[PDB]
């Protein structure tokens, strides 16, 4: 199968800037090649096909060029509706395959997180497990290192994370990081501590069971 | 270079042809279509393995190698019965055709039988009729010549898609002022017995274009009683006889030839009477 | 207007099969290439099989070869996917998807709405709702934050508002998480002014369709 390989992956970017996605084959395509663009939770819209030809209904600051195995997107004004995630996809021939997607997401200034850390509830002590939750609030960039501490032992392998996507009214980020404990382990130690590091910041926020 | 052959199907229903490939000894194939230049996208290299469905149009297709055999694709159309409403007048020329679905793009081509002209529609769909129309302003001379064209009519509704373009039909049509062009000559007016005459003509020029000439019509005029009878005559046919004349009365003879959209002009009067 | 309309989606477990359905509506469904495209949860998307306008040609990806068939059947202007063996890694929301030609070629044009298919052993479970409560003596200034950690059901998706939809100024809904028992997990927090915890009750609803549950946990500081 033909591999497709989008470059970057990611990229932050304003309202107004020259956008350049770039898509490599790993054979010769000539110029059977189309683009998409799928928003969260929505299937794709194809924007263009034939490497350079422009799908009707897409705005002209799309547009796309290359042939053989190098092609490129490019957005020459970005407009708030563009924010989304990118996918190549070849139709030279079977099977059909697309690139890794690249998302193209809002750029803005850097914020800390609100930190909160929440023990488990009583109501899920019963049950015989303990999940221990920690919020990070409204940061930007999405980078940010979360590690768990029980009476300061550092914690691993028994914690999940989240991230939402790009809020919609300041464009920041929130996590959530679960710590899940079994009942036995969690009433046999006493702090509970959620450290999350940013830039030159480390910010620890704890409890202590029974307080 | 592969020993590979081309075949193709005969144009379908459809409008379309499937253009497929075996293999009896990496390459892809280059596909040119030559039917109507004036598109913007011609070439497309395609994977030999999918077998694209061409139009009746003709093409060049070739598989070239990257580390070059050529087929020249023959045109196969599909031909109309019912010739087209074209009209060419003082202002211009118009078209009418039978559509298809809607937001259709056509490419219409014509050359003169025996300066190859193309044009290219904006998206349009069918009228209350049925039909899909085009127009050209007199300074395009758009089938201005009184000639004999043949005409080809394409449709994509993606024309930027060089795989997606279908046949619609294929007729002839004669240009210029056809109705004036068309009058027969050399009528003549012959005693076939003692109360009817033949009258022969020559052959309309229309009937050199094939499907144009629709009939003739000869009309007798009775110079005493003004009265006056239109006798239609089989296209095939020069020749039809008079009866029922009476002596000593004057008649008069002219022959026209009408095509299925236009009355032609009458030839110049034949006078006699019943010897 | 073009639609495309998938069904069948659901819970199937390992080893067993699954059939799914697209009806089109809005053209001539007997002129154009079908194709199926599914994308992993928070994955890119994967081109699965396509079929050609009279069904003569089919191709497939790698992954599903052998254990997938496409079909059609224009008389009914229906798209078929018919997958066998199915494995974990076949979860994914499955998206119906048109050609522009007779053949498999070019790219989609139109899609559909796309259906949830989840292999799993695991059972359909409604979720427990717990409470993450704020404090009663606030201890990040003005603002305090609570929710509700909505775990163990199955399949996805839950639905979470708060206030029957009459709050929604800082809440976030983070995506699930796909725990080791082969459950899912996600919470819901809210942030809002420490002064109103006294005054002011929040309420989160969860809703998880696959289940016919319904959940209304009050939230309450501790
Ligand atoms: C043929 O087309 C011309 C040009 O539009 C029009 O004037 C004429 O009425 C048409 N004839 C018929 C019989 O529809
Ligand atoms: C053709 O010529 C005749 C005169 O010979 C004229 O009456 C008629 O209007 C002309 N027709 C056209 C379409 O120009
Ligand atoms: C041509 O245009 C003139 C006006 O310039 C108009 O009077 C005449 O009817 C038109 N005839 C045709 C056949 O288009
Ligand atoms: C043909 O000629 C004969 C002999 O001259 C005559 O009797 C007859 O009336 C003529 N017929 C016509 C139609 O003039
Ligand atoms: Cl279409
Ligand atoms: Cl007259």
């Amino acid at each position: 199968a033909i591999q497709m390989t989008q470059s970057p992956s990611s990229l932050s970017a304003s309202v107004g800037d020259r956008v350049t996605i770039t898509c490599r084959a790993s054979q010769g395509i000539s110029s059977d090649l189309a683009w998409y663009q799928q928003k969260p939770g929505k299937a794709p819209k194809l924007l263009i096909y034939d490497a350079s030809s422009l799908q009707s209904g897409v705005p002209s600051r799309f547009s796309g060029s290359g042939s053989g195995t190098d092609f490129t997107l490019t957005i020459s004004s970005l407009q708030p509706e563009d924010f989304a995630t990118y996918y190549c996809q070849q139709y030279w021939w079977y099977p059909f395959t697309f690139g890794q997607g690249t998302k193209v997401e809002i750029k803005r200034t850097v914020a800390a997180p609100s930190v909160f850390i929440f023990p488990p509830s009583d109501e899920q002590l019963k049950s015989g497990t303990a999940s221990v939750v920690c919020l990070l609030n409204n940061f930007y960039p999405r980078e940010a290192k979360v590690q768990w501490k029980v009476d300061n032992a550092l914690q691993s392998g028994n914690s999940q994370e989240s991230v939402t996507e790009q809020d919609s009214k300041d464009s920041t980020y929130s996590l959530s990081s679960t710590l899940t404990l079994s009942k036995a382990d969690y009433e046999k130690h006493k702090v509970y501590a959620c450290e999350v590091t940013q830039g030159t910041t480390s910010v620890t926020k704890s409890f202590n069971r029974g307080e | 270079q592969p020993q590979v052959r081309f075949s193709v199907e005969q144009l379908g229903q459809d409008g379309r042809r499937r253009l497929t490939l075996k293999e009896q000894p990496t390459y892809r194939l280059q596909l040119h279509m030559l039917s109507c230049p004036c598109k913007a996208k011609a070439t497309r290299t395609l994977h030999l393995g999918k077998m694209p469905y061409l139009s009746g149009a003709a093409y060049n297709v070739a598989v070239i190698s990257s580390n070059n055999q050529t087929w020249h694709i023959p045109a196969d159309t599909h031909t109309e019965p019912v010739a087209l409403n074209i009209s060419v007048g003082t202002n211009g020329t118009t078209m009418y055709w039978p559509a298809r679905a809607q937001s259709m793009t056509y490419c219409i081509e014509w050359q003169p039988v025996g300066l190859a002209t193309c044009s290219l529609t904006a998206p349009q769909d069918p009228d209350p009729a049925g039909m899909a129309t085009y127009s050209w302003s007199r300074e395009s001379g758009a089938m201005g010549q009184e000639k004999c064209y043949y005409i080809t009519i394409f449709a994509s509704a993606h024309p930027e898609k060089l795989t997606l373009w279908s046949t619609v039909l294929s007729t002839y049509h004669f240009g210029g002022n056809a109705s004036a062009a068309g009058t027969p000559h050399h009528v003549s007016v012959k005693n076939h017995s003692l109360d009817s005459v033949s009258v022969d003509w020559a052959p309309s020029l229309l009937s050199t274009c094939p499907g144009v000439l629709k009939e003739y019509v000869v009309r007798c005029r009775d110079e005493d009683s003004k009265q006056v009878s239109e006798h239609p005559v089989q296209p095939t046919e020069t020749q039809v006889t008079l009866s029922g004349l009476r002596a000593g009365v004057a008649y008069t003879v002219q022959v026209r030839a009408d095509t299925a959209w236009l009355r032609g002009v009458w030839s110049q009067p034949q006078r006699f009477s019943i010897e | 207007q073009v639609q495309l309309v998938e069904s069948g989606g659901g819970v199937v477990q390992p080893g067993r099969s699954l059939r799914l359905s697209c009806a089109a509506s809005g053209f001539t469904f007997t002129s154009y290439g079908m194709s199926w495209v599914r994308q992993a949860p928070g994955k890119g998307l994967e081109w699965v099989a396509g079929i050609s306008y009279d069904a003569s040609d089919t191709e497939y990806a790698d992954s599903v070869k052998g254990r997938f068939t496409i079909s059609r059947d224009n008389s009914k202007n229906t798209l078929y996917l018919q997958m066998n063996s199915l494995r974990a890694e076949d979860t994914a929301v499955y998206y119906c998807a048109r050609s522009p030609d007779y053949i498999i070629d070019y790219g989609f044009d139109y899609w559909g709405r796309g259906t949830l298919v989840t292999v799993s052993s695991a059972s359909t479970k409604g979720p427990s709702v717990f409470p993450l409560a704020p404090s009663s003596k606030s201890t990040s200034g003005g603002t305090a934050a609570l929710g509700c950690l909505v775990k163990d059901y199955f399949p996805e998706p839950v639905t979470v508002s708060w206030n029957s939809g009459a709050l929604t100024s800082g809440v976030h809904t983070f995506p699930a998480v796909l725990q080791s028992s082969g459950l899912y997990s996600l919470s819901s927090v809210v942030t809002v002014p420490s002064s109103s915890l006294g005054t002011q009750t929040y309420i989160c609803n969860v809703n998880h369709k696959p289940s016919n549950t319904k959940v209304d946990k009050r939230v309450e500081p501790k």
